């Protein structure tokens, strides 16, 4: 229209609490690897953009040596001074070459942000599969605590169950 | 090791390579750039050093030309180790500036750029451009107009002799000789010039100022001596006042150092929900979108969900989700809210993520076309609502691995529709004794619905006779009725304006409404800069509450803080403190953009704050891996070690604090420096200048809880004072800087009361004695008895638990103060009142039964409690308003609760005093009761 002792659903309060309890401390762990993760993806994420820049100056560099050289290996080549012709693009050669180190650089960070947005995403997950449970103890903890209110138990016995 | 290998590209293209010391500047690297440069090909062509200014790239993934050549290598902190020269000429003032906002903020400009967002284009623009004009105009001011926005003066709340020590800029030679306390600055001026003129003898006392020796404080104006806080504080103390003369010339030398109406459309609202995108759930379960509309906390229509869909990674639905109201009663700031649930099959739901959507945009348009909602995931707290309209209409800014919903707005007409604007609105807008009698009682608790009817009804009247409840008539306003919106607002805007105190509450998330916070600033304009800063942590807050970049408050907040330099030196701080929480990075990155660049002098020391706190970060993280291997004695000497090069040494001294930027941490005695015991390893870290300062550094604690609690200590003091009741409290400084980093004020020639009694025993009175013999004794009890009663109304009130002999201090004066406020509001039950009988014995003298000093505390005690409870509502407004920080202590309505329960505002004053009194003889009861255990 419109079922226990009270000792035995004490009891029973006392354990969802317990247990409600280490599931929080358990989703508060999981949300600081959150926390943590995202903050150290979104450094990753900067880092990436600033190798881009430093290989954009490198390649702004080559552009240079290319269109500035040209006279100076013309005129040296008139005037019979093919040493310095080469060492010009022998330096040029050293530059090319520090540009392949910073482009792998590049790449190992690429591949550290790969598993890490991963790791990210495992996370994510099992913070998802843990807030049924979460939520579910709270209601059953929240459930039992009205009961035994209703049942007109003392403040004092029920704050010996809760902790 | 010290040497690092640099790469240089020159301008001909040509590159070098070679190991530079980590501590040498850019000048001296350029020096040794161009000594192996001259061996290399094509040196001839080059000009020479001084012609080239060195490019990076920096931290924050941005290219800066090192215009500074002084910085060491180490300080510029490259990317990458690779300097290339490039043409000085250009506009080197904006490129410096650019790139300096970038590394204060801890965020680069480039990257409000890469969004492609006009809003944020719009943003800047418009607010760069005021602050800017505000700078200019600030710089054409006189003399004293600049000393009054960057040394604001600091006076207390608010006859006899006074002997003052005078002395001018660039002259030891000093003059003693006595003031009235209640004489005017100028006449002191006058005295000096006087005794100056009294040995060649001509300057007038006018072009003068007197600063506090050792501090940019300033005592200038028409004020009473007495009145300015380094007097009030002498005066007390017995100290006499350090002065020094400072011309006006001294003072500019600091200077210069289409057709168719949102009405018309009668269809139903509705959205297409296509798509979701990198959702991590439970593969078992199955997908699930609520949808609602918002308009701040209120529905305005019901929720409708859509159809359940597999668990996967990239879900469709391709559903036309329609909702029960039409497109012509959508208001201004009307909120589509977003949750997505992994629920199990039908034969507890999960909220995995939310995210919330402005319907209109920035510039009024009602929204068309496709959006990718990137979702914050769900946090499951107490109160387990479906959908989350409090949270913020931002995208989460990690959009790389942040699960998303894809919607798509539909085409309501062929051209595009905007809100009607205002003179439309105040168009549509225009048109007994039992009913009257009812209204004054409902409003002498939030209203029922049958009681929300008649307010509407008499809205007419409310305005006239009860102006102060406009509140409750927005809240029974209907929201999704436009008729209702446009009368509702055509009120609004004749209404009068309301006391600082009802615009507080005007602030909060329940008032979305544009001409609301609109309304709200209006009346908040009347704020002197002493009053504003005490509401000032409780306004920045709240901008998380704000739906777009350009708002009334942003606006309001940046006026301010160009206008005041104090003020805007702890608006850089808390925003700055909060740039590493996505959720407001954006927008809290825009406004200290604008802030710069109206604030190029206060930039130069925030940049050298920001350096500091920046080697405590180091020196602190040093210190924690160094404190779990070895004893603290070695930590402390390799601490100092640390200290003591040459970079650290200079990025720690000589810079104003950030706790107060009129405060000069000039040398940092590194003897003195060392860590305290707690879980963190904090920093203490001393400083000496001219009459002892210091700070205490702390990482891996959120610290804002604390600055809080300080603040209403803090307001407390000054609404005691206000009323003549001087109760001698510490509330001593606290600033967040950072993610869990900030400072804290050190208090000097104090100790812990665990430290005292460790040394019924008068081991507390008697090092009072040591510290005050003879006849300083009973000022030192006097002193005591005002802060021990100050201390216990505040505890009480705030619900301040966890107080215990290490965490109370008291000073050699005899002030008694509280310090690690980690907890309030009955969090650890109400917490009660509460009497230390240590504490009563030293405010009976050391007698058993001194009814006479005793009485006096009570009464202390009583008369602070009854002026709080006068200021209730300003408490409540305030922690209201806090609700937005998302501290775990203060969450919710009960939270709030707790603060009008120990006010007892609920109560009668005669009422409230009588339990009150009721609770203090009970608290007297247990004190004897617990020291006996
Ligand atoms: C969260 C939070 N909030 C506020 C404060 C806080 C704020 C201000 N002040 N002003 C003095 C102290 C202070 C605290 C503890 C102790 C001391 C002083 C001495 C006497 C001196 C000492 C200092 C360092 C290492 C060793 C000894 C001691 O022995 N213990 C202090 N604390 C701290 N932490």
């Amino acid at each position: 229209y419109q079922e226990d002792n009270i000792e035995a659903v004490g009891k029973k309060l006392h354990e969802y609490n317990t247990q409600f309890q280490e599931k929080s401390r358990e989703y508060d762990r999981l949300y600081e690897d959150y926390t943590r993760t995202s903050q150290e993806i979104q450094m990753k994420r900067t880092a990436i953009e600033a190798f881009n820049e430093t290989i954009k100056i490198f390649e702004e560099q080559c552009q240079t040596q290319e269109r500035y050289s040209k006279e100076y290996i013309e005129k040296f080549k008139r005037e019979g001074n093919e040493t310095e012709i080469q060492r010009i693009m022998h330096n040029y050669e050293k530059l090319k070459s520090r540009i392949s180190e910073i482009v792998d650089s590049r790449r190992r960070l690429e591949e550290d942000l790969k598993k890490q947005a991963a790791e990210y995403r495992e996370i994510d997950k099992r913070m998802n599969s843990i807030k049924p449970d979460l939520i579910q103890l709270r209601k059953t903890r929240d459930q039992y605590l009205m009961w035994l209110t209703q049942k007109g138990v003392r403040q004092k016995k029920l704050n010996e169950w809760l902790g | 090791n010290q040497s690092v290998v640099v790469d240089f590209l020159l301008p001909t293209g040509v590159y070098l390579n070679f190991p530079v010391s980590r501590n040498a500047n850019l000048s001296t690297i350029k020096q040794l750039l161009w000594h192996r440069a001259q061996y290399e090909p094509l040196f001839h062509m080059l000009s020479g050093p001084e012609a080239y200014v060195f490019t990076c790239i920096n931290q924050t993934a941005e290219q800066q030309e090192l215009e500074d050549e002084q910085r060491r290598l180490c300080d510029v902190q490259p990317f990458l180790p690779v300097l290339r020269l490039v043409a000085r000429e250009g506009d080197r003032v904006k490129k410096l500036i650019n790139s300096q906002i970038s590394l204060l903020i801890g965020k680069g400009l480039h990257e409000f750029d890469s969004l492609c967002d006009p809003e944020v284009n719009d943003f800047r623009a418009k607010m760069c451009q005021f602050c800017e004009e505000a700078a200019a105009r600030r710089q054409q001011l006189g003399w004293e107009a600049w000393l009054q926005y960057s040394f604001p003066l600091q006076l207390e709340p608010s006859n006899r002799a006074l002997l003052v020590n005078v002395k001018f800029e660039g002259s030891e030679e000093s003059f003693t000789f006595q003031v009235s306390t209640k004489d005017v600055p100028l006449a002191l001026m006058a005295c000096a010039l006087r005794k100056k003129a009294t040995v060649r003898q001509v300057e007038q006392p006018e072009d003068y100022t007197l600063q506090v020796n050792g501090r940019h404080e300033y005592l200038y104006g028409s004020y009473p001596l007495c009145q300015f806080q380094y007097i009030c504080s002498c005066l007390h103390s017995g100290l006499t006042p350090h002065l020094t003369m400072v011309h006006s010339s001294s003072i500019l030398a600091m200077r210069d150092e289409s057709s168719v109406s949102l009405w018309s459309l009668e269809q139903p609202f509705r959205i297409e929900l296509i798509q979701g995108s990198k959702v991590n759930a439970d593969e078992r379960m199955k997908l699930v979108v609520q949808a609602g509309l918002f308009h701040g906390n209120e529905m305005l229509c019901k929720t409708v969900s859509s159809s359940e869909v597999s668990v996967c990674s990239e879900p469709v639905w391709k559903q036309r989700l329609e909702f029960d109201i039409n497109i012509c009663d959508l208001p201004r700031m009307a909120r589509l809210c977003f949750a997505l649930y992994a629920v199990i099959e039908k034969a507890a739901d999960c909220p995995i993520a939310w995210a919330n959507l402005m319907l209109f945009d920035y510039k009024d348009q009602l929204k068309t076309g496709e959006r990718c909602l990137y979702m914050w995931p769900s946090v499951p707290d107490e109160k387990g609502e479906l959908l989350n309209p409090t949270g913020t209409v931002r995208s989460n800014p990690n959009t790389d691995s942040a699960a998303a919903l894809l919607i798509c707005l539909p085409e309501v007409a062929p051209h595009p529709v905007y809100y009607p604007a205002l003179e439309k609105i105040l168009e549509l807008g225009r048109h007994t004794e039992e009913e009257q009698l009812q209204l004054r009682e409902i409003l002498e608790g939030e209203l029922y619905e049958h009681e929300k009817d008649l307010v509407w009804k008499l809205r007419h009247e409310v305005q006239e006779h009860f102006p102060e409840a406009l509140a409750r008539l927005l809240l029974v306003t209907k929201w999704n009725k436009h008729e209702d919106v446009a009368q509702m607002l055509y009120l609004l805007c004749s209404w009068p304006e309301l006391p600082v105190l009802s615009a507080l509450e005007l602030l909060d998330f329940s008032f979305p409404d544009c001409h609301v916070g609109s309304f709200a600033i209006k009346s908040l304009r009347k704020l002197t800069d002493d009053e504003l800063f005490q509401y000032l942590l409780q306004l920045v807050q709240v901008l998380k509450y704000e739906s777009y970049l350009d708002c009334e408050l942003t606006k309001f907040l940046l006026d301010r803080a160009l206008a005041n330099r104090k003020i805007g030196h702890f608006l850089f701080w808390h925003l700055r403190s909060e740039m590493h929480v996505p959720s407001v990075a954006l927008r809290f990155g825009l406004i200290l953009e604008a802030y710069c660049r109206g604030s190029t002098h206060h930039m130069k020391v925030l940049m050298k704050q920001g350096e500091a706190l920046s080697k405590l970060k180091a020196l602190n993280d040093f210190v924690k891996l160094s404190s779990q291997k070895t004893p603290k004695p070695q930590t402390k000497e390799l601490m100092h070690l640390c200290m003591r090069q040459e970079a650290y040494l200079e990025a720690l001294s000589h810079l104003q604090s950030p706790l107060d930027p009129s405060t000069l941490l000039a040398e940092v005695c590194v003897e003195q420096c060392t860590f305290m015991d707690s879980k963190m390893k904090p920093l203490w870290i001393m400083y000496s200048n001219e009459e002892s300062v210091g700070i205490i550094f702390k990482n891996g604690d959120d610290l804002r809880q604390d600055m809080l609690t300080l603040q209403m200590i803090q307001l407390m003091d000054v609404l005691w004072k206000q009323e003549g009741l001087d109760l001698r409290m510490t509330p001593y400084g606290c600033l967040p800087t950072g993610d869990r980093t900030g400072l804290i004020e050190v208090v000097l020639r104090s100790d812990t009361i665990a430290n005292i009694q460790l040394n019924n025993k008068d081991a507390l009175l008697n090092w009072l004695k040591s510290k005050n013999p003879g006849e300083a004794l009973d000022r030192a009890i006097e002193e005591f008895t005002l802060s021990c009663a100050g201390y216990c109304v505040a505890t009480y009130v705030l619900g301040i638990g966890d107080r215990h002999s290490d965490n109370i201090m008291i000073r050699e004066s005899g002030q008694l103060f509280h310090i690690d406020f980690g907890h309030f509001l009955g969090n650890f039950e109400r917490v009660p009142f509460i009497l230390t009988y240590d504490f009563v014995h030293v405010i009976q003298q050391g007698k058993t039964n001194n009814s006479e000093k005793f009485e006096r505390f009570r009464g202390y005690c009583e008369r602070a409690y009854t002026i709080l409870r006068r200021h209730g509502l300003l408490f409540l407004h305030l922690f209201a308003l806090m609700r937005a920080a998302g501290l775990p202590e203060l969450s919710c309505s009960k939270d709030i609760q707790y603060l009008k329960d120990s006010l007892a505002l609920g109560k009668t004053e005669e009422e409230a005093l009588k339990h009150f009194r009721v609770k203090f003889n009970e608290a007297l009861r247990e004190s004897w009761k617990t020291k006996v255990n």
